[PDB]
């Protein structure tokens, strides 16, 4: 090939498999004269390296370094082919460029500026909206890593409420589900917890806990 | 017989113009024909933290290779080994220490985003209106952790109404008059500093001030 | 036993001396009264007193700059001596190398260049080289150098072009009557480290001559 | 730049303070209610409440001694405003100066 590709993901386990990479020769099959090996010419930083190569089986892999989506959406390196046993000559041989896509998860965790809210509804009405949560994430636009999914952390033994994320805005919106009555003016007081429609990474999951957000609303008449 | 001593190695740069720092390496081996392999234990070789020495398994060099951080270990303390081919220690273990040293690398980050306060309409000059609260990184009670606070923008921008303490993050008023009747509030914006500030063109952190006028009975009831 | 640790210190140092080096004691002051000496050349023999050693805390320094330009590596013996005048232990040997800098500056092979080319050459022609030398060592980045001119005197017509690589010089244009201007100066600048902000300079001026044919009628 | 024809206190002076300075104010006094103000070091920089104004007369003080070695004169920004709160008319940058006291001493040639 001119250019190989493959596929990491951030923030994975040491010593799992990435790709392969392929060179041919011209002598025999099977013998130690077609008997490829290869190396990484130059990488960047050079130490610690971000993989490694199994320079006998054409296979790379990961080290004790992890890669971030965060920081490179693709990490380059160079490669070069040789063939036979012991030491090698003092000429030229051919080199091709490797390129490793990375693969982005839930380490990046949904954050807000709204910390408590308000609002109203009607008596005899459903599906209106009082309330809304814009909200921003570090992993990948549209991704299930990325949408903000709430919770509630109490007042959910009402059935009242509920809050919906829009995946065109990462916006939560609050409504109204069930029917209100003016005439038993009850408390309708309750609360919400933001996480990910994902989970949390291994290494990164309860590292946090967030608190909730309360909601408080109030009833008009007909 | 003659001894070694401690080595000292600084925060944040490239050491690789330092190098060797330390080698364990055996003077009579060589006299006998005595094969010797080397190797470090010690938090930053064999614990973490990962990437920042490496050592030369033949004549047992010992070499940075990464970036140091005093936020992280302001110490390591090392011991080196020299084994024959079937298992025995040729010299007694050296013990190595490695002092980090300290640079400002982070600068101070507020309690809040936005502070809340309150001063009173027709008050004296200088009236004591709140305090703003940061924290920093570096080691504590030294002038790389050492914060100094000031107002970057103002609301109204104009006259003059507010200073800040850059000693203390407390803010005072000005000369000029409050009146509740007139400005409800105010907004500033303020920017935690460290060390000596001089030449700084990175980018640095801010949060918000918003201050209340409190009402007297000023105006009558006709 | 485990044998002696290298050490270096950083060409044309500023100071002020002495300069520290390593710390060289012995466990056995413990057990009995040493005083802390070295020897070889570096101190007693030529280079004399480069380095220098505290005899009572083993603390050992250099005592002026050097220059990677002239030296390369000392040997030197540190030891052991008791206040009686006698040596109960054996001695070490030292090892101790001088680190380079681009800090030779550039230097060009001429005190004045000078260059002769025929009336109205063409566009091109070749008007000579400027050739500079450096003292670093060779095939390095400390001594690669780019070469420039700065400027022209007269100012005008634009009449030159040099080589950046090698300080080849050609000409541009072909406006070059003997007979309206007869000589040319060139200002230009010769600097280390592939011409980058952090390689040294040295200027010079050239001389171009506009070298006669016969076409002024008598 | 250049400041108006200023006004006088000695260094070291015994007071009682407030000692008086100036009266300065505004050529449309009759047109609405003024209040005076003042700014700048000697007032809201250092040395902070050195200087004050009248706020209803614009009658200029001071609040303790002062020292002439490191100044011969004083720079604030005085200010007009209404009760209700906008601005009649334009900031002027003020002088005071600060006469002297004989604590040099007489050094021979």
């Amino acid at each position: 090939q001119d250019v190989f590709v493959g596929s990491v993901e951030e923030l994975s386990a040491a010593h799992t498999l990435v790709m392969k990479i392929n060179a041919t020769d011209a002598d025999e099959p099977n013998t130690l004269n077609s008997k490829i090996s290869y190396r990484i010419v130059s990488l960047e930083p050079a130490y610690p390296p971000v993989f490694y190569l199994n320079k006998d089986t054409g296979e790379i892999y990961t080290t004790s370094v992890t890669l971030d989506r965060e920081e490179h959406s693709s990490y380059t390196l160079t490669v070069e082919a040789r063939d036979g046993n012991g030491e090698v000559t003092d000429k030229p041989v051919k080199q091709a460029q490797v390129q490793i896509r990375i693969l982005d998860v839930n380490d990046n965790i949904p954050v807000v500026e709204n910390k408590v809210l308000e609002g109203m509804v009607e008596e005899n009405q459903v599906n209106v909206e009082v309330t809304r949560i814009k909200v921003f994430d570090a992993d990948e636009i549209g991704s299930d890593n990325w949408l903000a999914n709430f919770t509630f952390a109490s007042g959910n033994e009402g059935g009242y409420f509920h809050i919906e994320t829009d995946a065109q805005t990462n916006e939560g919106i609050v409504t109204l589900i069930k029917e209100v009555d003016y005439e038993e003016m009850k408390n309708l007081d309750f609360s919400v917890i933001v996480a990910n429609k994902a989970a949390f990474h291994k290494s990164i999951r309860s590292k946090y806990k967030p608190t909730p957000i309360p909601i408080k609303v109030k009833v008009k008449n007909v | 017989a003659w001894i070694t001593a401690p080595v000292a190695l600084r925060e944040g740069e490239d050491l690789s113009k330092k190098n060797p720092i330390a080698k364990i390496h055996s003077d009579l081996a060589e006299e006998r024909g005595l094969k010797i392999t080397y190797k470090y234990t010690g938090k930053g070789i064999t614990e973490p933290p990962f990437g920042i020495f490496v050592f030369n398994k033949d004549t047992g060099e010992l070499n940075v290779t990464s970036i140091l951080d005093r936020e992280e270990t302001p110490f390591f303390l090392l011991t080196g080994y020299a084994l024959d081919a079937r298992g025995n220690n040729v010299e007694k273990p050296l013990e190595l220490r490695i002092k980090v040293l300290d640079i400002n690398d982070n600068e101070p980050v507020f309690t809040q985003d936005v502070f809340v306060g309150s001063v009173e309409e027709l008050s004296a000059a200088h009236t004591l209106v709140m305090k703003i609260n940061a924290t920093d990184a570096d080691e504590p009670n030294t002038l790389n952790s050492k914060i100094s606070y000031r107002i970057v923008s103002l609301e109204p921008a104009y006259p003059p109404v507010f200073y800040l303490n850059k000693d203390t993050g407390e803010i005072y008023t000005t000369s000029v008059t409050l009146d509740r009747e007139e400005h409800s509030s105010y907004t500033l914006t303020v920017e935690a500093r460290d060390g000596n500030g001089e030449v700084t063109d990175k980018p640095v952190k801010q949060a918000q001030v918003q201050i209340r006028i409190l009402d007297v009975n000023d105006n009558i009831p006709v | 036993r485990w044998a002696p640790i290298p050490c270096s210190m950083l060409e044309n140092s500023l100071g002020p001396f002495p300069l520290f080096l390593q710390q060289v004691q012995s466990d056995t002051a413990q057990n009995y009264t040493i005083y802390y000496s070295i020897r070889g050349p570096g101190v007693d023999q030529e280079p004399r007193n480069l380095f220098y050693v505290e005899r009572d805390t083993g603390n050992l320094y250099c005592t002026r700059p050097v220059d990677r330009e002239q030296y390369e590596s000392f040997e030197i013996i540190a030891f052991a001596t008791t206040p009686d005048g006698y040596t109960p232990e054996l001695p070490l040997p030292l090892i101790i190398k001088i680190e380079d800098e681009n800090d030779n500056y550039p230097i060009f092979t001429e005190e004045t260049y000078t260059f002769t080319i025929f009336e109205n050459c063409r566009v091109g022609t070749t008007v000579g080289q400027v050739c500079a030398t450096d003292k670093d060592e060779p095939d390095t980045m400390h001594t690669r150098l780019k070469y420039s001119i700065i400027g022209q005197v007269p100012p005008s017509p634009t009449l030159f072009s040099m080589h950046p690589t090698t300080g080849v010089i050609t000409t541009t244009s072909s406006q070059l009557d003997r007979e309206l201007i007869d000589k040319y100066q060139l200002k230009i600048k010769v600097q280390d480290m592939d011409g980058q902000y952090f390689g040294l300079q040295t200027t010079s001026t050239c001389i171009i001559n506009i070298d006669d044919v016969n076409d002024h009628l008598p």
